[PDB]
């Protein structure tokens, strides 16, 4: 239930 | 700084010419477009069919730079939601990118970790679907090493990420072969000096323990509660989380199980998590003494002789609902399991009055969980023959006069033990 499972590589 | 703002039709025009630098170009302009940090167009990355193409790239050994923009690119598409996720899958890129994690390159290799992660983190299914296509032996080489700090820190961070999603999910849980391959891992991971490893590695070991008391065992076994419960007093509140959730996992299992934390030392950090400033903190560590006051009477005492009794008593008086509702069925669990002694100490502690304050509460639930724990109490009463000295201090701090209302609630639950509180004690 904690963070996120999928993160997004969109740098600045 | 060419590749900026291609429309969707340029990046496929690219892509399907027969030249591969063309190709690399389209490829590169597609990332940069997932990688806007305002709404990215994948869905007409997807509908355009590019993903195979984008899959086969990933193959390009000779050609490493359009990997590396391809894995960036799959990546982002996997990010979203579940059907776009399932798009990258049925594109075969979960082999492809078990591949690339034996890539020279270590940005490719960890784009491989990335996306994987995403892939897994999904749901169980796909979760399944990584491991079968054998994705943890690889990801565990890459921690192959006497000390992890030689590793680059974003790399390793990203691993551990990636190991947590494969423990992640409950509808099935994973594997049991894979939990036993990973463990071991993510013990080593759980004494690294790097915060963002040290959340991540206690978010992989609470949902590991969520659940059974096997796969409980399992964990215990491997000897992480001291270090969880060194970890239960960091600084870092997202370290602090996931301990306290790993911790309060453990403790409902067996009493054996919920022994071990004692033998730790974790109540001697509560009078911390009781009073912590974040409401979620003090609801966790309410519902984690419930779990303990369940336990045995000596398991009981432990909580008594740490002085922790005034501080449910405190969290049962002031604090979130939510809370306090966990603060009512800690001190149930207390005077139903607990000794004579044991439930005199806690009256004398203070409990009636802001128990009784709680029955104003327009929670069905709450009330029954309290009533249940007033009648533990004169349970004990009786056998002192001190049932009258009960009632008198129930009556002196505005608790009768609210039972008198619930005699004539509407959950059937509730006036009964109402109506048998008034008639064999008021």
């Amino acid at each position: 239930e904690g963070p996120s499972a999928k993160k997004p590589k969109k740098e600045a | 700084q060419g590749t900026v703002n291609w429309s969707v039709e340029d990046i496929v025009k690219g892509i399907n010419s027969n030249n591969l630098e063309s190709q690399l170009q389209a490829t590169q302009a597609a990332r940069k477009l997932l990688s806007r940090e305002k709404q990215p167009p994948i869905d007409n990355i997807i509908r355009a069919g590019l993903i195979p193409k984008f899959v086969s790239f990933l193959g390009k050994t000779d050609c490493s730079p359009i990997q590396f923009e391809s894995a960036w690119a799959l990546t982002n598409i996997a990010s979203g939601t579940s059907e776009q996720t399932k798009a990258v899958v049925d594109g075969g890129a979960i082999p492809a990118f078990i591949s690339l994690l034996a890539s020279p390159h270590a940005h490719i290799s960890e784009q491989a970790v990335w996306a994987l992660g995403n892939i897994a983190g999904d749901g169980s299914a796909f979760r399944d679907l990584v491991i079968k296509h054998g994705a943890i032996d690889p990801l565990l080489a890459l921690l192959a090493v006497p000390d992890l700090s030689t590793l680059a820190c974003g790399y390793l961070r990203n691993l551990t990420w990636t190991l947590s999603n494969l423990c992640r999910n409950k509808n099935p849980a994973p594997p049991l072969d894979a939990v036993e391959q990973i463990l071991p891992t993510l013990v080593r991971l759980l004494h690294h000096n790097d915060p963002e490893v040290l959340a991540d590695s206690c978010w992989a070991i609470s949902y590991l323990t969520d659940g059974p008391n096997e796969r409980i065992e399992m964990v215990v076994k491997k000897g992480v509660v001291p270090q969880l419960v060194k970890l239960l007093g960091a600084t870092e509140l997202p370290i602090v989380t996931p301990a306290l959730r790993a911790i309060g996992n453990i403790v409902t299992g067996t009493d054996e199980q919920t022994q071990k934390v004692i033998d730790a030392g974790a109540l001697a950090v509560f009078p911390s998590l009781l009073t912590n400033p974040k409401t979620n903190i003090q609801k966790e560590a309410t519902w984690t003494m419930s779990n303990i006051t369940a336990g045995r009477q000596d398991q009981i005492q432990q909580v008594v002789n740490h002085g922790l009794v005034p501080f449910l008593v405190g969290v049962l008086s002031k604090a979130d609902f939510k809370t306090q509702k966990e603060a009512a069925w800690a001190i149930t669990n207390y005077t139903s399991g607990g000794t004579v002694e044991q439930i005199v100490y806690l009256v004398h502690c203070g409990i009636i009055e802001p128990l009784m304050n709680l029955l104003s509460a327009k929670d069905t639930k709450i009330i029954q969980v309290i009533l249940d724990a007033i009648s533990n109490i004169f349970q004990a009463a009786e056998k002192l023959g001190e049932t009258e000295k009960l009632s008198i201090m129930i009556e002196e701090c505005g608790g009768l006069d609210k039972i008198e209302a619930l005699q004539r609630h509407e959950n059937e639950s509730v006036y009964k033990a109402s109506l048998n509180l008034i008639e064999k004690y008021f």
